[PDB]
Parts: C-alpha cells; structure tokens; sequence
RNA sequence: CCGGCCGGGAACUCAAAGGAGACUGCCAGUGAUAAACUGGAGGAAGGUGGGGAUGACGUCAAGUCAUCAUGGCCCUUACGACCAGGGCUACACACGUGCUACAAUGGCGCAUACAAAGAGAAGCGACCUCGCGAGAGCAAGCGGACCUCAUAAAGUGCGUCGUAGUCCGGAUUGGAGUCUGCAACUCGACUCCAUGAAGUCGGAAUCGCUAGUAAUCGUGGAUCAGAAUGCCACGGUGAAUAC
C-alpha cells in the first residue's frame, strides 16, 4: 500500500491510454511487411523518446484499493483478501460459494 | 480461522442482497468500484445516524440507494435537502442518476451491525466492556431474542494481551443452513490499541 | 555397410542407416532417399554399390563427420575469442544443451567431487 | 480397517464366456487403464493357447491351477517380538488371487517376444510344473515346513 | 412397432430404437463391427438380447455419444433393457436377476483441492 | 421476428421476469412462442482466502448466470407497445432484439 | 530468435558512433544500452558497457557481428 | 446436391426450471421381543446411496502489523521521491514436491472413435494463400446450446523395429530461424536441421490410495503483452486389497 507505488500505476495508466498506447500510429505502420525503409529505424526512433512509462506491457494491472500488486483479479478490480470479504458480505451482484 | 462467515452461506438461499445488477465481464470491477466509493463515503458521512445496512441496485445504470437507518429525522434534515444533496454527490462519483430509498427500523437493537456501532461507540469511553456487552444482549433478551452470542476481542479493558470474551443467551445455529440470522462486526481504535466485536443474532427459522 | 567409407550400418533400413550415420539424423535419411530415388523398407545388405555409391554422392552435399566437428570447433574458437559470456561457460567445460545450469547441470557437470 | 469387515467386490465375467476366473486373471496384468490393448492380446494369447493345448481356455489352464495353487501361507505375529515365518492356512478366497499375481510375474519373465507369446509359454510350462510360479509352490512350503505347531 | 430405449451410463447418452421382424444392428448408422464388433465391450449389447432373442427378432437402430467407448457401449447395454417393455414383465422380472438394468451411477469425481486428484493426497516429508 | 434473448443471475428471478414478459405479449403481443430453457454459465473458478500463507486454503465461488429465449414471431405493434420502457426484475438483464 | 525485420538498437548508441566514425570517437563511450547488437560500422570502438557497479571497457573487433553489447557483462562475480 | 441441408414434430438426446422417490419401507434371526447389525425380494437408486461447502468450547501467547488499520515508537532536504542497469534465474555443495526416461502389455509410419468442461470484443479468430516448420498476409463470423479457441489423447487395425542403451530415451549447447513485447544475452517461449548422455527400473529410508478411487491419457480456466513439468478444473480408459 506504498501512496508512491500506487501513484505510480496512476501516473502510468493516466499516460498509457492517452498515448502511443492507443495512439500505436507509428510502429503499427511500421513494422509490416512494407519496404525495408528508412521505417525501420523510424520505428524506434519513436521509441527511444517514448515515455517508458507508457505502454501496456508495462502496467502490473494490480489491485485499486490495496494497491497490492499480487491476488488481483482481472474481473473485479482487487485483491483476493478484500473480494473474499465483500462477496461473503454481500456487495458482489450474484457471486456465492457453491459445492460439486 | 476455521468459522465462516455465516452470512456469505445463507445469502442465495435465505438471505437478501446488497449489490444487485447483473452485467456482462466488461463494467464489472468499475461497477463495483464506484459503489465501493460511494458506499464507505456513505457509511463515513452519515455514521453518527444509524446506518443499519446499505443495499445497492443497478437498474439499466439508473441506480437505486437503499438506506436502512433509525434517525431518518436526522438523515432527512430539512426537508430532504441533506437527501438531494447526497443525491447530488452519488451521482458525480458514480457517473449515473440516482435514486436514493430511506427506510426505517424499529428496534435499533434488531441490527447486529447497529448494536455493534453502539458497542463501539460505547468502548470509546473507557466504559466497562461488560456492562455494555451484557446490557445490550438483555435489552435485546426482554424485548425478545431467540438467540444472541456477542463475542469482543483485543485489548479490552487493559488486558495488554490477546483476550477474547463472549456471551451467549438463547439458540444461535451457525450450522443450520436453513435459518435467517443477523450478523456484522464493528472495530474501536481506543487508545489501548483496536477492539474488535462479532454479533450474532437469531430469531428467524425459515 | 561402406558409405562414408567407415562406417558400416548393415543390417539397417535404408533409412535406419543414414540416421545411424555419424553427421546427419531422422530427416536428412529420407531426405537423402528422395532425391536419390529408393525406398525406405529394405537393409542395406541387399542393395548393390550402383546405387550405394549414388547415396554417398548425396550425402557428400551436406558437412561430414570430418567438417560437422571442424563447424562446431570454428563456432567453440569464436565463442573463445568475442569471451562472451557463452564462451565462459563453454570454457569453464560445462553441460551444453541450453541455459540452466545451478542445480541440474549435473550431467554434465559430472558427479559432485566432494 | 478396524471398524468395517467388508469383503471383496463382485468379478464381472468376460463377455466372451462367463470365467471370474479369467476377468481377474486380466484385471491382475491389467495396468494403467489402457484395457483395450491389454484385452485385445490377452485374448489373443488365450486364443492361441487353445490350440497350443488342444483343449479351450477355461480348462487350458485348470491343469495348472492345482500345480501352482498351495495350500501354506505365513503370518508372523510377534511373540513378544517376532518378524520369521509363521506357517498358517491360505485363504481360497483370494488364493486364486495369489496364482494369477504370480503366473503373471513369471510371465513377464522369458522376455524376448511379446506378451502374447510368453505368458500362454509360462502357462503351459505350469501345466507340466515348469514354472516359477510352480516352485513358488514348494517355496512356500518349505518355509512353512520349518515351524510346524506355533499358533 | 417401435419401442424407445434410453441410456446413460458414465455420461454417455444412448438413444435406441427397437422393431420387430429383424434382428440387425446399426451404431449412430454404423455397423457393431465397424465401431466396436471386436473391441471392449462387444458383446455386452448382445447379452440383453442373447438372453432372450437377438438373432432376427427385433432389429435395432442406436445413437450412443457423449463420452467414452466403453462410456456408449454401457449406455447401449442399458438402453436396449429401457427398449425392452413390449413384454415388460418378462423383459425384466428375467433380466433384473442379471442386471443389464442399473444405471451404474458413477461420475468421475472432481480435481479436489490440495489432492493432486480426486482421492490422491500429495506427497509428505515428515522432517 | 423479435428474437428476445434475456440474460439474469437467479431461476426464481428470471422466471418471475419472463412471467411478465409472456402475460404481456400475450394479452396484447399475438401468441409469442414458448419460454426457451438456453443452458446456462456458472463460472465455476477457485479463489483464494487466507492473508499471507497456506496456499491450501481456497475458496469455490462461483455465479449461476440463467439464460432464456422467447423469440417473439409476431412482428405486432402491440408487442412494443407493451415492452415501451419496462425493466422488472432489478437485478437482471434483457434486450430486445430483432 | 530476436526481430526478423531490422535489428533492434537504441539511439543513444546509435548515434554516437554513426556520426563519430568520421571522428574516431577518440575515447570511450558510457553505453546504458547493452541491450543492442553490432554492425560492420561499430567496430574499432572502445566503449564502455554499463554492466552494474561500473561500465567495462571493451574493444570492438569484426567478429562480433550479430552479439549484444551486455552479452559480456560480467555480473556473474561468482569470487 | 443425403448437410436435420429444407419443409415438418415437439416423438427422443439435451436443455434450465417444478416436482416425484429412499424411508430400515417390507420378510427371515443372533441379539435385553429393544436398538443395531449380516442378509433376502422389490429396488433407476440400500442402508448418511454422489461427493461437496459446512470446522462447535478450545490449543499452539502458531502465522500474518509486507492484504488492509490501528495503536507505541524511529526517521523526515530522509528509513522520503525519481531515472538507467543489473537481482532475486549468480552455485563446490544440502534438502523437499513435481515432468521426462530406463522400453517390445513398447518405439516408429498410414488411416482410423468417442469426451466433457471452460474461455472469447484495444479479445477468440475459422476459411483461404504462403512457409517443412515455428508462424506470416487476406480475414468472415462471434460479445456466443448458433462464431472461434478447437483437431481430444492414449486408443482401432495394419506394417516395421526384435533385445541392443538398440527407429528407446531425451537432457544441461552448436548453427539457421518463428512469435511476444520498445526491448528476449546476462534473463521469454516455440519449430526445424544436427550431436546425443545418464538411467538396464534403484540401498538405507520413505510417500499416496478402499472405486469409477489407484494408475495414467489428454483438454481447458486463472494469472498474462510474453512467460510451466507448477495451481485450479474437465472429462477419457481403467485396477488390487481391505485376513
Ligand atoms: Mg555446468
Ligand atoms: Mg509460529
């Protein structure tokens, strides 16, 4: 729950998306089957600059509340420890335990 | 921790919701996170008012707040102007119009949750643990409880250690998967250190 | 049971001995067939030296037992000179088959000495 | 265990001809659940036994049954400490069990061809007492033999 | 005329049709020998009919699925006791005694957690 | 034509739901056909408990996510009349398509 | 193995050299950019690779042509 | 144009709901005629029939303040913040759980059967072109009992291999490559071509299992840009013994 650690997923993402991440323009184009062009090199020429802490690779995607890095799940939004606690509490649409 | 949660058993069988909206795996977790938000921003604004239970519900993104408390006086103030204006504050954190419900409850002592914030309001006084808890369970007791167990742990009372007291009066089947119970937990960080309180209570059978 | 002029797979498929020859294994021996135009079902103590000295022109295309050694001292000799850190490890005389070596590089890496 | 006494499961036959006797013969050789194989040359090898005897399966074998079948087990209960041979009486229950566990044992020996071809060997080399399986017979009683009247 | 037979051994879902004046075979239109005639199981779909009639009598028309081989040929051996009821009574106050009628119940029981399969427990170390 | 394709979370609550649905279309809607049973999802997937340690302590929660088919036949005027802006059952989800 | 379409470099490193080579580059150069491969036109150089505690000088001969710079970044101690 | 493809039926599998039934219910007998237990017929189902979550007071002041919070305390232009590279994958060595093998109830090649369960929208991607191949281009359809992942695999037969480290077995590196991500050696995976060990089924000692289980065969889900023999699940074939 380091405040830095979590901001950093924030500084992250708050980039990610409204860059090259979703902006792929220049190696999308690049890297194709096109002539083996100056475009090659282009193609990192971009890069080099690009903020490194854009893309998506680069995301944990981890937990909101925790912050916690490990246990999140992709379709929820936190950690095990805290989805155990709100679905045997209720705040889970349709989520129960059930046997075989 | 070997005792489970004896709510998260009985919800899709007995017991009612609290996150009602179905959706697709595409909305869940910002769903869920907003109400998250808007709820603990709840509990947080109008503790000192009896929020006994707060249940949510998604209508084609038009959501519902339903709010069971003891002191809607104080929770309408004037006239709802309170309401609307929280009205106000859901809808920005939640991105969509809401629709909030107050309802009431009669017996404050039916909410194991409620009970629980009493307790712990009451253990922020250096007050005497058992004088509260056994005041609760029989104020409980007389105006009928079929079962109570109140347990508290922590520090209670200086104990500078790890103690844990409970009382039981009436039937209190965990195991029976077939009851409706009452159940919740409540945290005071008195100056000793935190004290943490698990209430049961039964009284339905079907 | 003569190509190479050393080795002497007898008793063996067509194919069965061009995979035991030393230089080559499963695919170049029905590689080698095809272009050379024999089946696959028959040992070679049945064919004749027409076609055995055909076999040995075609498997003299590929690098040898004789060169498959050489190519593989010429890589050995550039590892050791660039000293990258493949060199070292080929150099402190280690297993040889990928990267893992800490606690199951025995094979190679022999028994433990003490 | 110590609560229950229960007994065996039933045997189901073979549906070419009604022998428990056969079904667990397989079921002993039977390994990893891969059955069809495991069918397809046991009933090969039976088949051609019946040929190799001049008389059919169920009673190819009979012959054999008595030659490798004994009549001594041991259990050794501590006597105040005791781990050797005690002689005792086997159990028919599970002795046919026992002969099949060990017929395919000595089957899996003479290993040069397949299965097909040694077990149906091992088989008829019991019918004219030639087998290990058959001096698993005299084994057993000689070690039975040594003790004679201890419990 | 025609009589339905229902089976279900194991998962496997076994859908006969039973008429008299015939006694051939056809699996999911297939032959017994072209499916199953000399594998495991072979004959088990013969035992109900070896028992009273097979031969010409009634001919049947399967549709096995959903599983295994030995999965559909159980099915089989149970849905032609399903199909049987043109005589009910003699059908099954016969065969009952044998058997050939269970469902034979038994479902595979799932990947257990910490078992690394459904009885299996892992290995220890003890020290 | 109005291939109806409801999706909710529990059988007592999508019944409850198409009920409405097929006393509506049928009082006005021109004999839609029959409730389709649709074979459903639970997301049937192991989760985990314990804060720290003993990996072998998990959790098996899961969500029975029902599913159901009307396919309503008769491109009536009605039928929209009837399903103008009526969401019942909250808690669910339904569409209309056709 | 690595990309089929033009080998990966970095710009930083790139660069120096390219426009260097007309110089001789006289020196060394501090590379925190192992992570790129040689060419014809990098050799005869005298760089030092970022490997951890410092940058190991190394000298560029023809040979390594298709090999990355932290290929022979000793942090592998080991005594 | 035999594709349920098109009419046609809701006969049938199947489907998701609502119910049915099973209970010692009935008969025999050792037994305190009690209870109970072996048995017997009926019995889709026999003795809690499937198994599953359900862990009672409590024990180790067990573990977890690195899920989270709070006390008490420390620091604070630093125990705080940021950037690049290495590390946790470094290994003479100890130990522990798993995958592979030690082969002929088996390896190799042809064709050849049936699963079940779950996933899939900045995602699953048929078809079709190219490429031995890893994958690369065109790219519908599908947010899904319809479109895709996605061909189950041991098996079935045939032919070969014929007891040798042998067509076994496959491992810690060569060379050429294929994808991932800016980026693939330090530190990803994959194919091909090539070399090919140890191990001839294992000492003391020790581990699991009472049935559709053990044993294995494959399949999918998570996590995830990529990254298992591992984890969680699906179903396939299929034991022995419990004196
Ligand atoms: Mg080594
Ligand atoms: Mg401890």
């Amino acid at each position: 729950a380091k405040q830095s650690m979590k901001a950093r997923e924030v500084k992250r993402v708050a980039l990610a998306d409204k860059y090259f991440a979703k902006r792929a323009e220049l190696k999308a184009i690049i890297s194709d089957v096109n002539a083996s062009d100056e475009d090659r090199w282009n193609a990192v020429l971009k890069l080099q600059t690009l903020p490194r802490d854009s893309s998506p690779s680069r995301q944990r995607n981890r937990c909101r509340q925790t912050g916690r890095p490990h246990g999140f799940l992709r379709k929820f939004g936190l950690s095990r420890i805290k989805v155990r606690e709100a679905a045997m509490r209720g705040e889970i649409p349709g989520l129960k335990k059930a046997s075989w | 921790g070997q005792k489970v949660h004896p709510n998260g058993i009985r919800l899709g069988i007995v017991k009612p919701w609290n996150s009602t909206w179905f959706a697709n795996t595409k909305e869940f977790a910002d769903n869920l996170d907003s109400d998250f938000k808007v709820r603990q921003y709840l509990t947080k604004e109008l503790a000192k008012a009896s929020v006994s239970r707060i249940v949510i519900e998604r209508p084609a993104k038009s959501i519902r707040v339903t709010i069971h408390t003891a002191r809607p006086g104080i929770v309408i103030g004037k006239k709802g102007e309170d309401v609307e204006k929280l009205r106000k504050v859901v809808a920005d954190i939640a991105g969509v119009p809401a629709q909030i419900n107050i309802a009431e409850v009669r017996k404050p002592e039916l909410d194991a949750k409620l009970v629980a914030d009493s307790i712990t309001s009451q253990l922020e006084r250096r007050v005497m643990f058992r004088r509260a808890m056994k005041r609760a369970v029989q104020n409980a007791m007389r105006l009928g409880a079929k079962g109570i167990k109140v347990e508290v742990s922590g520090r209670l009372g200086g104990a500078e250690i790890a103690r844990t007291e409970w009382y039981r009066e009436g039937r209190v089947p965990l195991h029976t998967l077939r009851a409706d119970i009452d159940y919740n937990t409540s945290e005071a960080h008195t100056t000793y250190g935190v004290i943490g309180v698990k209430v049961w209570i039964f009284k339905g059978e079907i | 049971a003569r190509i190479a002029g050393i080795n002497i797979p007898d008793h063996k498929h067509a194919v069965i001995a061009l995979t035991s020859i030393y230089g080559v294994g499963k695919t170049r021996s029905k590689a080698i067939l095809a272009a050379a135009g024999i089946a696959e079902d028959v040992k070679i103590s049945e064919l004749s030296e027409g076609q055995i000295d055909t076999l040995r022109d075609e498997v003299a295309k590929f690098v040898v037992e004789g060169d498959l050694r050489r190519e593989i001292s010429m890589s050995i000799k550039r590892l050791m000179d660039l000293g990258c850190y493949r060199g070292l490890r080929h150099r402190r005389g280690l297993p040889v088959r990928g990267q893992r070596t800490k606690t199951n590089a025995r094979t190679r890496k022999g028994p433990r000495k003490p | 265990p110590r609560r229950r006494v229960i007994g065996q499961r039933k045997i189901l036959p073979d549906p070419k001809f009604g022998s428990e006797l056969l079904a667990k013969f397989v079921n002993i050789l039977m390994v990893d659940g891969k059955k069809s194989t495991a069918e397809s040359i046991v009933y090969s090898a039976l088949e051609t036994l019946a040929q190799r005897s001049g008389k059919s399966e169920l009673e190819a074998f009979e012959v054999a049954l008595e030659n490798v079948r004994p009549t001594v087990e041991v259990k050794s209960r501590r006597v105040g400490g005791s781990t050797y041979q005690v002689p005792v009486e086997v159990r028919p229950v599970r002795r046919n069990a026992l002969a099949m566990r060990w017929i395919v044992e000595a089957a899996r020996k003479r290993g040069d061809k397949s299965m097909a071809l040694r077990l149906a060997n091992e088989l008829s080399d019991a019918a004219e007492n030639k087998g290990t399986a058959v001096k698993k017979r005299e084994d057993v009683h000689r070690m039975a033999e040594a003790n004679k009247a201890f419990a | 005329n025609q009589y339905y037979g229902t089976g279900r051994r194991k998962s496997s879902a076994a859908r006969v049709f039973i008429k008299p004046g015939n006694g051939k075979i056809v699996i999911n239109q297939r032959s017994l020998e072209q499916y199953f005639g000399r594998e495991t199981a072979r004959m088990v779909v013969r035992q109900p009919l070896e028992l009273v009639d097979m031969v010409e009598k009634l001919d049947l028309y399967i549709t096995v699925k959903g599983g295994g081989i030995s999965g559909q040929a159980g099915a089989i051996r149970h849905g032609i006791t399903r199909a049987l009821m043109e005589y009910d009574e003699s059908l099954r106050s016969e065969l009952r005694k044998a058997g050939f009628v269970t469902r034979d119940a038994r479902q595979v029981e799932r990947k257990k957690v910490g078992l690394r399969k459904a009885r299996r427990r892992p290995q220890f170390s003890k020290r | 034509r109005i291939r109806i394709r409801l999706k909710a979370f529990d059988h007592r609550l999508i019944d409850q739901a198409t009920a409405e649905i097929v006393e509506t279309a049928k009082r006005t809607g021109a004999q839609v056909r029959g409730p389709i049973p649709l074979p459903t999802r639970k997301e049937r997937f192991t989760v985990l408990i314990s804060p720290h340690v003993n990996k072998d302590a998990r959790d098996q929660y899961e969500i029975r996510t029902h599913l159901r088919l009307v396919d309503i036949v008769e491109p009536t005027e009605k039928t929209v009349d009837a399903l103008m802006r009526l969401d019942l059952a909250a808690g669910v989800d339904v569409q209309i398509s056709l | 193995r690595s990309l089929k379409k033009g080998p990966f470099i970095d710009l930083h490193l790139l660069k120096k050299v390219e426009k260097a080579v007309e110089s001789g580059d006289k020196k060394p150069l501090r590379t925190w950019s192992r992570r790129s491969t040689i060419f014809p036109n990098m050799i005869g150089l005298t760089i030092a690779v970022h490997n951890g505690r410092q940058h190991v000088p190394v000298f560029v001969t023809d040979e390594m042509v298709g090999h990355k710079l932290g290929e022979f970044a000793p942090t592998r101690t080991y005594r």
